[PDB]
C-alpha cells in the first residue's frame, strides 16, 4: 500500500529524541509498527505524513483517515496516529463527530468511490477515542535538532554524522519490530555505553532516507582509499548471503568488476580471498565464473577438504603475453580450519558478528548491508548510488 | 573517468624526470600514430586509482634482426585521480611493467 | 598419494562432477629458467570422459584393453597384454633388466 | 636509538662525496615510496653504534632480464650515534655490504 | 587425411585439374629462427604429369612397377617387389627391426 515511511521515520525520530532527554532509572518501550502474529495486543501503530499549505485547515487531509478507518475496520485486538506540519499549529487536536462524518462525506467523486469499500457498521465515537492526532514541526529541523543535541551531550565532531547517529536509529528500528525473546525497553544509561564501545556501519532501507545520506557514504569511501591503492596486499572477505537481495545473481557481478580492477596486472602478485558463511553449493558459482573468464583456486586436491599450503600459494606468472594462473581464491567458511602464516592486512565482514582471525595487528572493517550496490560504490567500481 | 582503451606499450625506464615507453607493434604504433606525436599528452598507471599525465618530447623507431622498436620519451606535468581532479606536481615514481594510454 | 608424494595433476573438472574436454587438453605454464611446471600429468575415468579430442594421438597403448573409440587408421596403435606392472617398465625402457 | 626497522637494502659503490645503493624488491618499494623522494633522508651503518645521515639526491628504476633494480644516489651530511648525538661533517666512509634504513 | 594430420601438399593446380609442371618443382620459403615449412611433402598421379624436370632426379624408387619414361643412364633407378609397406619402413630406416 502507501507504506509511507516518513511517519514512522518522524515517530522513531521523536521516540530517540525523547530517549536522549531522559532522566536516570527510567525503562521506555515502544510499540511496534503494524507493517512488520502481531504480537503485542496494544502495541501497533500507523501513520503517515503531510506538511504543504500555508495555514492549518482540516479539509485538505482527507486521504489518510479513510484508510487508518479501513485498518481498524479490518481487524480487532491496536492504536493508530498521525504527524503532519503546516504554519501556526502545535499539540493535539480532536475533531468531533460531524466533522468526522464530514470526513466520511462524499465531498468529492473520488471520496463517493472510496466509501464504498468501508462497511456499513463501524464504530465513530469509539473509534475516536480509540485514534487520536498529534501534529509536528519541519522534518528536517527535528534530524538537524537530533545531532545538535547529541552534539550537546558531548562526542567527537567528525564521527557523529557518520557512524553513531545511523547505527544509533538502528537498534529503535531492531526493537520496534523482531520475532524473539527478549525485552522491549530501552534505558539510557545501558544503551549509550554499548554504542559508544563498538564501531562498525550500516546500510539499510531505512538508513538511506535520511537527512545525511550523502555525507554517510563518502566519509567511508575516503577512509578506505589508501588502502585500496596499492598493488600487492592481502585482502579477505566474509559473507553472509541471508539477508542480501539477488545474491545468486549479483556475486558474480561484484567479483568480475573487483578482479578487474584490482587483480589484473602484473603487480598483483597476491590475490584475494571470498569467504560464505552458510549452506552454501560453490560448484554453481564456480561454473559460472568459469564461464566468465575467470579462474579460481579452491584448495582441494581429490574435493574431500581443504589444505592450507595449496590455498595460500603464490602463482606462476608470464609478463608478454600476459597470463596468470589464478585471479582468485574461493572457499567455505567452516572447512577451513587453521590460520595463515602471515596476518592479513585488512578483513572486510559483511553481515557478520565475529570471526577468530581478528587481532591487534590486522584492520577490520565491517559493514550492514541489504543490496552490494552501496559496496560497489564504496569500493569504487562504481561512480553514483540509486 | 571514461573507459581509456587498451594500452599502447609499458614502461622500460623510469625517474622522476624521464619515462621511457616501449611499442613492439607495428600495427598499434600505425593505428595511433595520429596521437603520438611531440607535444601531444599521455597517460600513465601508478597504482590503482591514480593516472599521471606525461608530455611526449621524443620518438625513436628502428628495426633491427639478430623484430621492430618505438620508443617514446615522456617528461612528467602532474596527476589526475579517477573522480577526475587534476594536479600539478608529481613527486610519484611508476614502476615498470606499467601500463599507457593515449588522453581521450 | 601422488600430491604426498610430489605430483601435481590435471583432472578437468571445475568444482562439478562433470568433465570438461577443453581443460584436459590444455596447453601449461612452462618457465624456463628458474624451471617450473603448471602440472606433469592428466588423469581421468574412461566413462566420465565423453567426446573426442582435437588432434588424434600419436600414440595410444592398450593394456588389457580390447577395444576404444579412438582407434582409428592414422593413429600408431599398441597392444599389448601384462600379468604385473614391471613387466611394462621393461617395455617402456624404465628398469634395465626383467 | 630506537628500533630502526627492516632495512630497504645494501651499500654498492661508495665515495666521500657519493654514496649508492640498491632495492631488489617491489613490494618493499610499493611499501615505502613515500619516504625516498628527492630531499629526504636516509640512515646508513658505519660500524658498531653510529650512524650517517644521508640526502637522496637520485632514484632510477629499471627491469632486465638476465628482473628489477632500483638505484639510490645519496650525500652525506653528517654522524649520529647510538646515544643521540649529533655531527656535522662526516670523516667515515660506508664500507659495502651495509644496510640502509628509512628515518623515523 | 594428411591435413587433418597436420601435414600440407603441393599439388601442382592453378584451380584446374590440370597439372602444371613448373609449379610442383618449385623451391619452398623457409624461415630458420622460427622455424617454418610452406610445403612439406608433393603429391601427384603419374597419367596427368606429361613432360619431365629441368634437372634430372639423383634417386627414383621405383615400388612394384616394370618400366617409366623418366629412367636414364645418369640416374640410380632402385627397383623393388613388397607386399607390405612396412618393407620399405625397414628399408629406409624407418622401422628398427623386420
Amino acid at each position: 500500500a502507501e507504506y509511507s515511511i516518513k511517519g514512522y521515520l518522524y515517530q522513531f525520530l521523536k521516540y530517540l529524541s525523547e530517549i536522549l532527554a531522559a532522566g536516570d532509572g527510567a525503562r521506555i518501550t515502544i510499540e511496534g509498527a503494524i507493517e512488520d502474529i502481531a504480537a503485542g495486543l496494544t502495541t501497533a501503530v500507523q501513520c503517515k505524513y503531510h506538511e504543504q499549505a500555508e495555514k492549518y485547515t482540516l479539509g485538505k487531509i482527507y486521504k489518510p483517515i479513510l484508510l487508518m478507518l479501513e485498518h481498524f475496520s479490518k481487524n480487532s485486538g491496536v492504536s493508530y496516529r498521525l504527524f503532519c506540519h503546516f504554519p501556526g499549529e502545535s499539540g493535539t487536536k480532536a475533531l468531533t463527530k460531524d466533522d468526522l462524518e464530514t470526513v466520511l462525506s462524499t465531498k468529492g467523486e473520488v471520496l463517493r468511490a472510496i466509501v464504498a469499500r468501508i462497511d456499513t457498521s463501524v464504530d465513530y465515537e469509539a473509534f475516536l477515542d480509540r485514534f487520536a492526532i498529534e501534529f509536528g514541526p519541519s522534518a528536517e529541523d527535528l534530524q538537524v535538532a537530533v545531532l545538535a543535541s547529541l552534539k550537546d551531550k558531548g562526542f567527537d565532531p567528525d564521527d557523529i554524522d557518520a557512524v553513531i547517529f545511523p547505527n544509533a536509529i538502528q537498534r529503535i528500528v531492531d526493537l520496534a519490530t523482531r520475532s524473539d525473546v527478549n525485552d522491549r525497553t530501552v534505558e539510557p544509561k545501558t544503551f549509550l555505553a554499548g554504542l559508544r564501545e563498538v564501531r562498525r556501519v550500516t546500510f539499510t532501507r531505512w538508513t538511506r532516507e535520511l537527512a545525511t545520506k550523502g555525507r554517510m557514504f563518502s566519509s567511508l569511501r575516503k577512509s578506505l582509499r589508501s588502502c585500496l591503492a596499492h598493488n600487492s596486499r592481502w585482502r579477505v572477505f566474509v559473507i553472509n548471503p541471508l539477508t542480501i537481495e539477488n545474491f545468486d545473481d549479483d556475486i558474480v557481478r561484484f567479483i568480475k568488476a573487483f578482479v578487474q580492477r584490482y587483480s589484473s596486472k602484473y603487480l598483483h602478485s597476491n590475490p584475494p580471498l571470498f569467504m560464505l558463511t552458510g549452506d552454501y553449493d560453490l560448484s554453481v558459482l564456480q561454473k559460472r565464473l568459469y564461464d566468465a573468464g575467470l579462474r579460481c583456486e579452491t584448495g582441494k586436491v581429490g574435493g574431500t577438504d581443504v589444505i592450507i599450503k595449496e590455498l595460500f600459494r603464490r602463482p606462476i606468472l608470464i609478463r608478454n603475453p600476459f597470463r596468470m594462473e589464478f585471479s582468485l581464491r574461493l572457499a567455505k567458511r567452516d572447512e577451513v580450519i587453521g590460520g595463515p602464516q602471515r596476518r592479513p592486512d585488512e578483513l572486510f565482514l559483511i553481515n557478520v558478528a565475529d570471526d577468530e582471525w581478528k587481532h591487534e595487528d590486522v584492520n577490520v572493517h565491517g559493514f550492514k548491508i541489504e543490496r552490494l550496490s552501496d559496496l560497489e560504490y564504496i569500493l569504487q567500481l562504481r561512480s553514483d548510488y540509486a | 573517468m571514461p573507459d581509456l582503451g587498451t594500452p599502447i606499450g609499458s614502461v622500460t625506464d623510469s625517474s622522476p624526470s624521464l619515462i621511457r615507453i616501449e611499442i613492439s607493434s607495428a600495427e598499434d604504433f600505425e593505428k595511433y600514430k595520429s596521437m603520438l606525436g611531440v607535444g601531444q599528452y599521455l597517460l600513465v598507471a601508478s597504482g590503482n586509482n591514480l593516472y599521471l599525465l606525461a608530455s611526449i618530447t621524443g620518438v625513436r623507431a628502428t628495426h633491427v634482426e639478430r623484430n621492430f622498436r618505438f620508443q617514446i620519451d615522456t617528461q612528467p606535468i602532474g596527476t589526475l585521480s579517477e573522480d577526475g581532479e587534476f594536479s600539478r606536481g608529481s613527486h610519484s615514481l611508476p614502476v615498470p611493467t606499467e601500463y599507457a594510454y593515449v588522453t581521450p
